[PDB]
């Protein structure tokens, strides 16, 4: 039995959180009081994978929520599923981290990580067989960064043989928020490079547009974002809780997608995505769900593929169909857009085919890609971080909480030296000398 | 900036007591800078042919004739890496060998200071050096640290401390390091050696299905070497720092082998693990070590993976840039060993691989007639043409 | 006694035991609950044979077969499927991840803990057994546990039965198509074992078969259901010569003695001739002539491999149905007479014939038409070479980066496992160059005493 533990701190985790689980429990047919009402007998078989069995006939998720603020918290126990979740695993505390990636990591957190800790530790002895953790965050805020980062090193070092999945939430160009975003998405990716297996990429900014364009929606709010994202992480993992005709574990992703251990950062998507009325204008097919996956407009990480190269792709279809119209399709992509795929890998796509659809829909696909261009999220952030660190424009409120001006340049350096080895593999030959 | 060639030797072994007592047949034969290895089970198919820089063959330690002395080998790496140093350059030398294939003899050698190794001759060598050249402006000052790395955690081998994992943080102008390392200073390598034998006590040890006491754990001796020039002014220089790094590599073991569960797979993974790491970094540093030296063309500066582990993350300086390298591999010479052996020479191979071709033992039978027939050939030619026959 | 045991290992294996199964129980009256009308309505015979089920005494029958595989989901949806009632309660399934397309996790890391019960679950089968005769393994290179497992598994079988045969049916990876980025890498380590330990090793390939379904059963859209089903009528022609009776029998010892010239070359293809729809079924004689000649189309071969650009070292054909020796006389004869059809000069005879009189079944809700005849042809060649050639490049291709190599010896592995099997693949290829290489002319040079 492959179980995963779900943590989800700040503000923005939370809120992807709370979306995940009234998407997943609906999957699974579950009441917000607990109990089970669902109509088909496949949604129980492997409830056990995201829920605990209570005595009276009652699933509890195994979430854990992190905070330093108890707003949060507030909104989402006075929320549709608020009382799902079990009260004893919401920690927090007060005074939050301000927005300062400091006080999450050194000042703050480190007082609260012990309790987080004990709770993860309580959750994580009581599976049979554990597989991997979940932790949902943004790289631009503070307490979900910093708590985020100081954990995953935390259970890293008690766990070192188990997967560590992270979809985070990165700044973007125009959508900016808060402004120091820079020194915290720096001082966050020197820390995820080193202590996570995979790391999933979402900024705003392609959310946004896929709203706006693909959806045609006139007033996208949060819950929409997280409504995406959310899609996203059930069709990770859709294949460890249904049967299939080829299945896809999350090791096997791991094992599939990652060349060398550095190169852990992958562009999400999602098909089919339409906008309502359009609906009974398109056939769905597998050729259309994979030319929605391809497309440059549907990415969630706003990167656009056709700046560098695929190093691996791997497309997660859920419903009954044909696997020589997958096989021939992936093979049609790779051979079609040569010039954008690798050339020292012979076949860089991984294909996996689940039996059972999302509710409502009669087909679906997950893509995961890796490509060179995401050298392109970093670069921007690095020449941010660099026009604020030649003055230390707010370095004063970072070096107050025991930080060093040392720490700002060994992060630099890891983001410089990760864009070097994303880089290396982005152009079209190496022949001269 | 310069690059880094790489020095490739490998040595035998005379049999021990235990080989000695048994009736095992040796399987390792070893020409000019080639050798060649026999199955024990499939005498019928080939022998596998390997083709280093350097072969040394101390099976016969009373042998005349094409024995690898020790001082030969001091000379052949050692005295060569010292001078570059002295010059004010990073050196290092890597220790690679499994249980049995005779590592430490080499890289230390005996009490008796009738036959050394590489460092105790290394160590005389500067110090000597060292007094002979301390003129009047010239001062010269050493310093030694030994660190262990474990599961990709350091910890300190001289300090008595609780073995708490150190942090490693990254200088901007002097590279990586590790904070709260103890550094200290020695007058006579008898201090050094003493604190080697300390420190070699507290290396992390535990018993495998192989040997009751097999390194867990890479080791690494740094002698830090300052030399200050006094001009004719008041103006003292630190004019040049070096670094001479004597690397201790565990071997590479298979679950077969050692089938334990526990830390006994985390440890061999992690091992495994740093010795491909280690080994894909030497073998790109040499491949652009190579190719510019030839061409002098400068083809950016590549990309180096030196983060991909902490080993070679620390050894940053010493690999990259002007400096030298030198790995040493010690071969077992017996049979029942003979699959360790041969993994230990495709794990030499790597880096620098160069082409050795198939060596061939034609039975003597044929060869004379062969010679024969052509000789009988070349007579009948000669005489036939000429019309006397 | 004639009697085999079925081992199963990885989804691929599960999936197509479940096919071949499915067609065992429609062939011989047994129902998916074990039990056997038949013998009850007429009042007895020998209808449970003995190849494949074994006879308790309530009546109920169980398949000879062993399952394996480290994920849970594969043999859930057979614990709770139409045949939930058929097999013993055994499954062997470890409780825990996979082997996550890792050969070095399937063979070193968590292979192990798995390996005994499988053992001993085979040995209390063969313990019931009398005249075993041997083993048939499916696996998929490529995979995780079908790799790394079944070469533990094999290795195993061969150190302690020894003697018996170990028949394997593998799927090959294609040369374009491919669902995993890391193929070449357990395809190549699979080299070791399925050389040295296997004694016949059948190669099949998603590519061929998705063609044949698209040519001949005219579908445009198959699933990995119709290439079981053909499968599994591949291995039941292969094995109806020890359940029915015949004019010519072939056992599984024929088999090696006839395919096999020298050990190291047991790597034959496999093909089914009548592979046609209800609709064609019509309008077409099907008579031995023409399912013969079919053959030897290389259109109609399982493998994408040309035999045109080889030569034939052997060939095997086992007749079903209606089929009377003089017609497969006259087949054999018309082919010998053509020139595209190239035999070693040192095999003069080429050829092995068997004739069942049991004709194949039609599996309800299948997609073969109903014939009165049918051939299965096994032909060991030259041509496997090119099949092989292809993947040693894209090995190469991954090995010059050590890419996705720190996943392998993170869990047991050493680097030179890698290139010492690479080495061996390479061995196995010149020994295909060795043997399809005519005679040398006047093979004594050249000859004549004084009279
Ligand atoms: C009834 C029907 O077929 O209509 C569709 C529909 O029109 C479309 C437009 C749906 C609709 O989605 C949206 O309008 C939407 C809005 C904001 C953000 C994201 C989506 C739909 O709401 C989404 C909804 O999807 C589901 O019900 C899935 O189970 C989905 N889960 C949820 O949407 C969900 C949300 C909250 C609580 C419970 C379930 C899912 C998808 C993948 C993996 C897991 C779950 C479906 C079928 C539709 C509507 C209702 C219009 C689309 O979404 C999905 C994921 O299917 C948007 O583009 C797709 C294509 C669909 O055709
Ligand atoms: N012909 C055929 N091939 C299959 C089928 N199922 C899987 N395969 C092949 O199996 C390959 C994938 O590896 P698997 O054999 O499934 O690996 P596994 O047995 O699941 O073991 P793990 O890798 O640990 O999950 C694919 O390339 C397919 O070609 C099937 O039903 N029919
Ligand atoms: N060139 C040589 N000439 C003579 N004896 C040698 C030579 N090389 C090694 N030996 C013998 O090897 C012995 C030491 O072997 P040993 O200490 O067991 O190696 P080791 O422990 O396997 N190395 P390691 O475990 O990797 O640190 C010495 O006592 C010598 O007798
Ligand atoms: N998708 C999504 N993003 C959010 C939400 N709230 C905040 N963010 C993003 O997170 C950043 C602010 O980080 P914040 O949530 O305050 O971090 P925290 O203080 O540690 O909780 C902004 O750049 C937003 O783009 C939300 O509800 N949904
Ligand atoms: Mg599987």
């Amino acid at each position: 039995m492959r179980e995963i533990v779900h943590i989800q701190a700040g503000q923005c985790g939370n809120q992807i959180g709370a979306k995940f689980w009234e998407v997943i429990s609906d999957e699974h047919g579950i009441d917000p009081t607990g109990s089970y009402h669902g109509d088909s007998d496949l949604q129980l078989e492997r409830i056990n994978v995201y829920y605990n069995e209570a005595t009276g006939n009652k699933y509890v998720p195994r979430a854990i929520l992190v905070d330093l603020e108890p707003g949060t918290m507030d909104s989402v126990r006075s929320g549709p599923f608020g009382q799902i979740f079990r009260p004893d695993n919401f920690v927090f505390g007060q005074s939050g981290a301000g927005n300062n990636w400091a006080k999450g990591h050194y000042t703050e957190g480190a007082e609260l990580v012990d309790s987080v800790l004990d709770v993860v530790r309580k959750e994580s002895e009581s599976c049979d067989c554990l597989q991997g953790f979940q932790l949902t965050h943004s790289l631009g805020g503070g307490t979900g960064s910093g708590m985020g980062t100081l954990l995953i090193s935390k259970i890293r070092e008690e766990y070192p043989d188990r997967i560590m999945n992270t979809f985070s939430v990165m700044p973007s160009p125009k959508v900016s928020d808060t402004v120091v975003e820079p020194y915290n998405a720096t001082l966050s990716v020197h820390q995820l490079v080193e202590n996570t297996d995979e790391t999933y990429c979402i900024d705003n900014e392609a959310l946004y547009d896929i709203c706006f364009r693909t959806l045609k929606l006139t007033t996208p709010t949060y819950g929409d974002l997280n409504h995406l994202v959310s899609a996203t992480m059930s069709g990770v993992t859709t294949c460890l809780r249904f049967p299939g005709q080829l299945n896809a574990d999350l090791r096997k992703l791991a094992v599939n997608m990652v060349p060398f251990p550095r190169l852990h950062f992958f562009m999400p998507g999602f098909a089919p995505l339409t906008s309502r009325g359009s609906q009974q204008y398109r056939a769905l097919t597998v050729p259309e769900l994979t030319q929605q996956m391809f497309d440059s407009k549907n990415m969630m990480a706003a990167c656009d593929p056709r700046h560098g190269r695929y190093l691996t792709v791997a497309a997660i279809f859920r419903g009954r169909m044909s696997m020589k119209e997958v096989d021939e399709q992936m093979l049609n992509v790779q051979n079609k857009n040569s010039s954008y795929f690798v050339e020292w890998i012979p076949n860089n796509v991984k294909t996996a085919v689940c039996d059972i659809p999302p509710r409502g829909l009669k087909m679906s696909a997950t893509f995961i890609g890796n490509s060179t261009a995401i050298q392109e999220l970093f670069k921007r952030i690095s020449e941010q971080f660099t026009a604020m660190f030649r003055r230390k424009a707010f370095l004063h409120w970072y070096t107050g909480e025991g930080m060093d001006e040392m720490e700002f340049t060994e992060a630099e350096s890891n983001m410089n030296d990760l864009v070097s080895e994303y880089q290396q593999y982005q152009d079209a030959t190496a022949d001269e000398q | 900036m310069a690059g880094a060639s790489v020095k490739v030797a490998v040595r035998v072994r005379p049999f021990n007591s235990r080989e000695m007592s048994r009736d095992s047949k040796c399987i390792i034969q070893m020409s000019g800078s080639t050798t060649t290895i026999v199955n024990p089970k499939q005498p019928k198919e080939t022998p596998k042919s390997f083709s280093f820089d350097y072969s040394y063959w101390s099976h016969t330690s009373p042998e005349d004739i094409n024995y690898a002395s020790q001082k030969q080998v001091y000379r052949d790496i050692g005295e060569e890496m010292l001078q570059h140093a002295f010059e004010g350059y990073n050196v290092c030398i890597f220790a690679y060998g499994q249980t049995g294939a005779g590592k430490s003899y080499t890289m230390m050698g005996k009490q008796e200071k009738d036959q050394q190794g590489i460092i105790p001759q290394l160590c005389e060598d500067l110090f000597s050096r060292i007094n002979d050249t301390t003129n009047d402006n010239m001062s010269y000052s050493v310093e030694v640290s030994y660190m262990e790395i474990y599961c990709e955690r350091v910890r300190d081998l001289l300090n008595p401390k609780n073995k708490g994992n150190l942090r490693v943080r990254e200088h901007p102008l002097l590279g990586p390091y590790v904070e709260d390392l103890s550094k200290l200073a020695v007058t006579s390598y008898n201090d050094i050696q003493d604190l080697m034998d300390s420190g070699n006590k507290a290396r992390t040890v535990a018993a495998t299905n192989m040997n009751e006491t097999s390194s867990r754990s890479h080791a690494v001796f740094n002698i830090i070497f300052t030399q200050k020039r006094h001009d004719a002014e008041t103006n003292i220089t630190t004019e040049k720092v070096s670094k001479i790094s004597l690397v201790d590599l565990a071997g590479s073991e298979r679950a077969d082998s050692t089938g334990a569960k526990g830390t006994r797979l985390k440890e061999g993974a992690n091992i495994n693990k740093s010795l491909t790491t280690l080994g894909k970094v030497i073998s790109a540093l040499a491949e652009m070590d190579s190719g510019p030296n030839k061409n002098k063309k400068k083809k950016k500066t590549d990309f180096i993976p030196y983060r991909d582990s902490v080993l070679t993350w620390l050894l940053r300086e010493n690999l990259g840039g002007n400096s030298r390298t030198a790995m040493v591999a010690a071969l077992s010479p017996a049979d029942i060993n003979y699959d360790e052996t041969l993994s230990t020479l495709r794990y030499a191979d790597r880096a620098k691989q160069i082409r050795c071709n198939a060596v061939i033992n034609e039975d003597p039978n044929n060869k004379l007639i062969r010679e024969l027939k052509d000789e009988v050939t070349r007579l009948r030619d000669l005489l036939y043409a000429q019309g006397l026959g | 006694m004639r009697e085999c045991i079925s081992i199963h290992v990885g989804q691929a294996g599960v999936q197509i035991g479940n096919a071949c199964w499915e067609l065992y129980c429609l062939e011989h009256g047994i129902q998916p609950d074990g039990q056997m009308p038949s013998d009850k309505t007429i009042g007895g015979g020998d209808d449970s044979f003995n190849t494949f089920f074994s006879e308790t005494g309530a009546g109920k029958h169980v398949p000879r077969a062993v399952f394996v595989d480290l994920e849970p989901t594969v043999i859930d949806e057979v614990r709770t499927g139409t045949y939930r009632q058929l097999f013993h309660p055994e499954q062997l399934i470890t409780g825990k991840e996979d082997a996550a397309n890792n050969y070095a996790r399937g063979h070193y890391t968590i292979g192990k803990e798995i390996i005994d019960l499988v053992l001993d679950r085979i040995r209390k089968l063969a313990d019931q057994c009398t005249g075993l005769q041997g083993f048939l393994v499916f696996h998929s290179f490529g995979g995780g546990t079908g790799s790394g497992f079944t070469s533990l598994l094999m290795e195993r079988l061969s150190v302690d039965y020894g003697k018996k045969s170990k028949l394997e049916f593998s799927i090959y990876p294609a040369p374009q198509v491919s669902t995993a980025v890391v193929e070449p890498y357990n395809s190549i380590l699979t080299t070791h074992t399925t050389l040295e330990h296997s004694d016949c090793a059948f190669m099949v390939d998603n590519e061929a078969i998705y063609d044949i379904c698209r040519r001949n059963l005219d579908i445009e859209r198959p699933t990995y259901t119709n290439l079981n089903r053909l499968i599994s009528q591949i291995v039941s022609s292969i094995t109806a010569s020890l359940r029915f009776d015949g004019a010519l029998n072939v056992d599984l010892t024929e088999f090696q003695t006839n395919l096999v010239p020298y050990p190291r070359i047991h790597f034959p293809l496999a093909t089914y001739a009548p592979v046609i729809s209800a609709e064609k079924a019509y309008h077409e004689q099907l008579s031995v002539a023409e399912i013969t000649n079919a053959c030897f189309e290389p259109a109609n071969q399982m493998v994408k491999c040309d035999p045109r650009h080889g030569k034939y070292m052997a060939c095997c054909l086992l007749y079903r149905g209606d089929v009377v020796p003089k017609d497969v006389n006259a087949a054999i004869a018309t082919i010998k007479t053509k020139r595209s059809i190239q035999f070693v000069d040192w095999c003069p005879t080429g050829f092995k014939v068997g004739i069942n009189y049991q004709p194949p079944t039609v599996v309800p809700g299948g997609d073969l038409a109903k014939v009165q005849r049918a051939v299965c042809m096994l032909s060991n060649t030259t041509a496997i070479a090119e099949a092989w050639a292809r993947l040693d490049h894209k090995f190469d291709l991954m090995y010059a980066k050590r890419a996705f190599v720190h996943w392998y010896v993170g869990e047991g592995m050493e680097e030179g496992e890698f290139s010492e099997a690479r080495e061996d693949m390479a061995a196995l290829e010149k020994d295909y160059e060795e043997v399809g290489v005519d005679s040398v002319e006047g093979e004594g040079e050249e000859e004549g005493e004084e009279y």
